[PDB]
């Protein structure tokens, strides 16, 4: 996260760290959506241009974390993966269309002060909140600058951007399964996700029922926090039918 | 750069 | 889950975090 700040304790109890077993390193962010299901970006698991194709046994999920590198004894919980599910129409060849994947845990994780699932949006909440100017929140342990690394989880609030502005900011083909967020050059304020934040959640707090909903997944961006560029996020509601299909079939 | 995690999670 | 999106250390004890008001103010 670039130009964000340290998270408060328990601020984002759905935040998950995707952790590579060997070598031990941060792979991606992710989010807890039930006691056995974790949501992330497909490109965290599968991205052939970078020779990335992880299997279940390659990875661990670390939940309840604050510190990036510490083993947070008596606080974090570490889960093994039973199965990865990548969207069948995930487009890694072109523009990361449908950049979404689910991971089923081998055992349920116990909820605590530090570990708690985020809601997924239904149609009405999505329609109400996914509006240009409305701000969401992005969290992660990714890089602090495009070109070091944070001691603890970082947070930044960013406004959703009008779709024509998103489109005009890039040569990449944008789809309805994406939205973009961030400040404009004229707006002064800054901030963006970056490398290592991928798969993490873009959340919004509904003013109707005061619950946090995950509207987006950190997906892609040209550099990090560049003037005139924006962060792009997987549109979670647009892909919720796939999410529900997988959980209904395999959960 | 990361603290070692308990062996039980690597088995 | 029925309890989703309510944080133990914030919503559950009616405490706000330091910047959630920024979000609310944007929801016009
Ligand atoms: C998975 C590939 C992806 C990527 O690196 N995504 C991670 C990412 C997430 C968020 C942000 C951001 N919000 N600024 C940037 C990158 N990627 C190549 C990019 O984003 C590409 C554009 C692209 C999009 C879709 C298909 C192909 C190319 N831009 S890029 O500038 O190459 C990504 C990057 C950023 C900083 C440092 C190193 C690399
Ligand atoms: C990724 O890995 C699996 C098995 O290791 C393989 O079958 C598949 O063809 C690879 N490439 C993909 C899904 O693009
Ligand atoms: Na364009
Ligand atoms: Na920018």
């Amino acid at each position: 996260i670039v130009e964000g700040s340290d998270a408060e304790i328990g601020m984002s109890p759905w935040q998950v760290m995707l952790f590579r077993k060997s070598p031990q390193e941060l792979l991606c962010g992710a989010s807890l959506i039930s006691d056995r299901w974790v949501l992330t970006a497909a490109h965290c698991l599968l991205y052939p241009p970078w020779d990335k194709n992880f299997t279940e046994n390659d990875l661990l999920v670390r939940i309840g974390k604050h510190s990036r590198t510490r083993y947070e004894r008596n606080i974090e919980k570490i889960s093994m993966l039973e199965k990865i599910y990548i969207h069948p129409r995930y487009n890694w060849r072109e523009n990361l269309d449908r950049d979404i994947a689910l991971m089923k845990l081998k055992k349920p994780v116990a909820f605590s002060d530090y570990i708690h699932p985020v809601c997924l949006p239904d149609r009405e909440t999505a329609a109400s909140l996914l509006q240009a100017g409305y701000k969401g929140r992005v969290t992660g342990w990714g890089n602090l600058k495009e070109t070091g690394q944070p001691s603890v989880l970082q947070v930044v609030n960013l406004p959703i951007v009008e779709r024509p502005v998103c489109k005009d900011s890039t040569r990449i083909r944008i789809t309805d399964n994406m939205f973009c967020a961030g400040y404009k050059p004229d707006e002064g304020k800054r901030g963006d996700a970056c490398e290592g934040d991928s798969g993490g959640p873009f959340v919004m707090k509904s003013p109707f029922n005061n619950r946090w909903y995950q509207m987006g997944i950190v997906s892609w961006g040209e550099g990090c926090d560049r003037d005139g560029k924006y962060g792009f996020y997987t549109h979670v509601f647009r892909l919720k039918k796939w999410i529900q299909k997988v959980i209904d079939q395999f959960g | 750069d990361f603290e070692e995690i308990p062996e039980e999670y690597l088995q | 889950e029925a309890d989703c999106g309510l944080r133990p250390l914030f919503e559950k004890k009616s405490l706000e975090d330091k910047t959630e008001r920024e979000l609310l103010e944007s929801y016009i």
